[PDB]
């Protein structure tokens, strides 16, 4: 089962340039796209090598980088370029599904801000379309345009079956913290680290988690609450590392309680007290949970690549997400009173409320019904 | 109770659990609190053999009348407490746990 | 729990439950109207019996597993 | 639990610097805040290790000392400015708190004869506005002065829930006696035994006392009366201690009776002599209690450090006290008649007045009612 990425945009062309850096560096691959000589299984990711990728001005940064061998700015202009060559680039992916033995999902990888964001919204639309069977998890970004991001959230919140958030304000304040930067070429380091770990268990061989269906499945309860966020500690038991994911000063975010949390651990660390560890972080009570729906906190292991000490990274599943959304709603609302029939983004601030009122509604002892 | 330290640290964690009446009670949900208490004390800083034998009793009302300590011991240490130095310890041990709850209240009411 | 009697007799029922489950929603693509509601409801009346019947059963070594189960303290409300 | 200290004025500042010392000293922590190799429960004042001071020109030669790497004059003026800068300094003390685990009380080393005065009644009304549920335990110290003195007495009385008096006129006859100096930094030495013994029970655990209500619940009968003083034998069996602490010629304090007594003996005493002498010095009769209510006599034993013999502590609270106050209040009356309300001063005499006459009617067969 093979998964391919989609990269649009500049920051999205960029991360997967570097997000492959990652990958390919990890494994023993050089950047010529041949193996080096230095129990990975690397079916996913890679064809026989060459990855699977699908590439949409900075091409030409690529193809002058070493890894030659590795293959407007309104929503509306971008939606309208994409109904044209529509054709055009399907030819692309149906070529590469039926290449593929078993295609699984379609991995997208954008911003929300240009022509990424209609272009991906065209996409996702007519993705599902052809294909009704396939997974679409997508790393969106987030930063005339709050209108644009408005537009996109109508798509990401019906389409796309996943989805990861990661926002610049966020990570740039990491950034001054513990990097000094004051840059989006170092700012996207921490991206690749963060998305590379997303996805440890898929390429090391392991007793579960051998499928994108065998993670996301765990998080979502229902297709409508389908966000997630991140926590990333490295920045050494598993205690120690359990405590430093829920600390709030290092997730990737600018009552309110979780509703399923997975653990990313990439060390070498010592099996046995992985349960005791759950065990006094239990007592201590301190994360809270929904008191609705029975779940808990997932937590798996990996391996360190050997031709590269333990890491560790969270998923989360956060109502508190929701304000974020309120801020692009509460923009967009001043900007309608500030200025061919204007109705689709009235549609879209309907549908985005509704999502709102959604996660709100989680919260309580008696969301359901 | 000789510890003191860690006594204290059990009494204020087993509160919301042990007004509950007994039914309600499972042995499996206070362990937990229990390895807690001791990292939360000066208990940790102890020899870890020692540490896996302490463990939770159920007597058989209130959580306050069937909580206690076992600290079971098996082997050659056996054959100095024979079951009924453990038959006696907690028959002891009822009455300086009467005497610790009925002092953490009259410092509660202060 | 292999050797242990009880709970693998137990839980084995909720192996071959969501066989049933499963193809229930497989074996169709429309709403559970054609006496499948009727074949719905009969399992959940033995499910969530079989659910809590485990629960009595745990409360040596379930400690490491029940601990997993109860993180939200769903089934003390069950 | 965990206290956090206050340092309020040139005095607090010194008498908890010199606290600090002695209590880093006591314990194997070198002037580094650095824990060296060379039992005793350290994390109520010691955070992982990080002091849980808050410190309000000395606090320069602070910083210049080897234990840098360890962190006008009148009382409305000192109540003023400190309502200006109520926001600044409980950001640092609402940090503290909350990082704390679990908040038990607030000791305060403050001198009430003047800018500090000032501030430390300012910060003793709002720790009531805030926190209800944590004591505030002041070891406060004596000396326009019977001005500052009786005001910041009308918050002592009702605010801080526990309070040590050490006036300077029996420390200053002290030190002109065994101490012979005919200095601030000399006295001081006797201060910084007292307060570090005051708490010896809390950081050696024993049976009992592990918390400071512990103490305090015996010897304060009613809210009224929290006024205590202290008792330092040396300046060896167990009975030459008892009976070297209830002489009047130790106590440090310038008919009468006692409420309570608290004794602490660091030594290696044999402790299984020690219910012996509590059945002699019944019998001598050594002192004479409250005929209303039953009253006794209370020993606690405790370690003394190894990386640094018997020694012994006595808190008591004896009705002599009232006379400190007449002498304030006495002497405010000789300036009130010598010279935009003037009203508050009006309360504070009248408020204190209560807090004399129960003490008066403290020692009758019918304080009851
Ligand atoms: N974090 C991050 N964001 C980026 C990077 N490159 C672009 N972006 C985001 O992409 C948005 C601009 O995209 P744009 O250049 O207009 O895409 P285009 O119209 O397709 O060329 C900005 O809001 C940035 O926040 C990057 O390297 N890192
Ligand atoms: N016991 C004691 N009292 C002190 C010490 N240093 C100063 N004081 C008292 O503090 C008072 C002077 O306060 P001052 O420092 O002028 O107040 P500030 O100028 O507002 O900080 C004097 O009346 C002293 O009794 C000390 O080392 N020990």
């Amino acid at each position: 089962r093979e998964i391919i990425t989609l990269q649009l945009g500049q920051c999205g062309n960029q991360i997967g340039f570097e997000f492959w850096k990652q990958l390919c560096a990890e494994h023993g691959i050089s950047p010529e796209a041949i193996v080096e000589e230095f129990t990975d299984r690397k079916d996913v990711f890679f064809y026989q090598y060459i990855p699977r990728a699908v590439l949409l001005r900075v091409i030409h940064s690529i193809l002058n980088s070493p890894y030659a061998k590795l293959y407007g700015n309104n929503w509306a202009s971008g939606f309208s370029q994409g109904e044209k060559i529509h054709e055009d680039i399907f030819d692309i992916i149906d070529r590469e599904a039926d290449g593929s033995d078993s295609l699984e999902g379609f991995v997208l990888c954008h911003s929300i801000a240009g022509t990424g964001s209609g272009l991906g919204s065209y996409l996702l639309e007519r993705l599902n379309d052809r294909y009704p069977k396939k997974l679409v998890q997508t790393y969106s970004v987030f930063p005339v345009q709050p209108y644009n991001s408005l537009l996109t959230l109508k798509r990401l919140t019906q389409n796309a079956d996943c989805l990861v958030v990661l926002d610049n304000t966020a990570l740039n304040r990491i950034a001054t913290d513990r990097l000094h930067i004051q840059s989006f070429s170092q700012i996207n380091q921490l991206v690749s680290t963060i998305m590379s770990a997303s996805t440890t268990t898929l390429r090391y061989p392991g007793y579960m988690n051998n499928d994108l269906i065998g993670l996301i499945a765990s998080l979502i309860p229902t297709p409508r609450l389908h966000f997630l966020m991140t926590g990333y500690t490295p920045l050494t038991t598993v205690l120690d590392v359990m405590r430093r994911l829920l600390q709030p000063k290092n997730v990737m975010v600018s009552n309110h309680c979780y509703i399923a949390i997975l653990n990313i651990i990439q060390g070498e660390v010592d099996p046995t007290q992985v349960h005791k560890s759950l065990q006094r972080i239990r007592e201590r009570k301190l994360a809270n949970f929904i008191p609705w729906g029975p779940a808990s906190i997932q937590v798996a292991l990996s391996r360190k690549s050997p031709y590269l000490r333990v890491s560790g990274l969270m998923m989360a599943n956060h109502t508190s997400i929701s304000s974020l959304f309120e801020r692009t709603c509460r923009q967009y609302d001043k900007l309608r009173k500030r200025e061919d029939n204007f109705d689709e983004m009235d549609t879209s601030r309907e549908i985005v409320q509704q999502l709102i009122d959604e996660y709100h509604a989680a919260t309580r002892p008696d969301y359901i019904s | 109770l000789g510890q003191g330290d860690f006594i204290r640290h059990l009494m204020d964690l087993l509160k919301p659990e042990l007004v509950r009446p007994a039914t309600t009670l499972y042995q499996h949900n206070l362990t937990g609190i229990l390895e807690t208490a001791v990292r939360a004390t000066n208990a940790q800083f102890d020899s870890p053999e020692i540490l896996r034998r302490l463990d939770v009793r159920l007597l058989e009302d209130t959580g306050w009348d069937v909580f206690s300590l076992d600290y079971h011991v098996d082997g050659p240490i056996a054959t100095v407490f024979t079951r009924e130095c453990m038959s006696h310890y907690l028959r002891v041990f009822n009455f300086l746990w009467r005497a610790k709850r009925m002092e953490y209240i009259l410092t509660d009411i202060r | 729990f292999i050797l242990l009697k009880p709970v693998f007799h137990c839980l084995n029922e909720i192996l071959d439950l969501c066989h049933s489950f499963c193809s229930l929603v497989s074996q169709n693509l429309g709403p559970l109207d054609e006496r499948g509601a009727a074949q719905l409801s009969i399992l959940v009346k033995g499910f969530s019996r079989q659910s809590s019947l485990l629960f009595k059963i745990l409360s040596n070594s379930d400690l490491a597993q029940l601990l997993l189960r109860l993180d939200y303290n769903k089934y003390y409300t069950q």
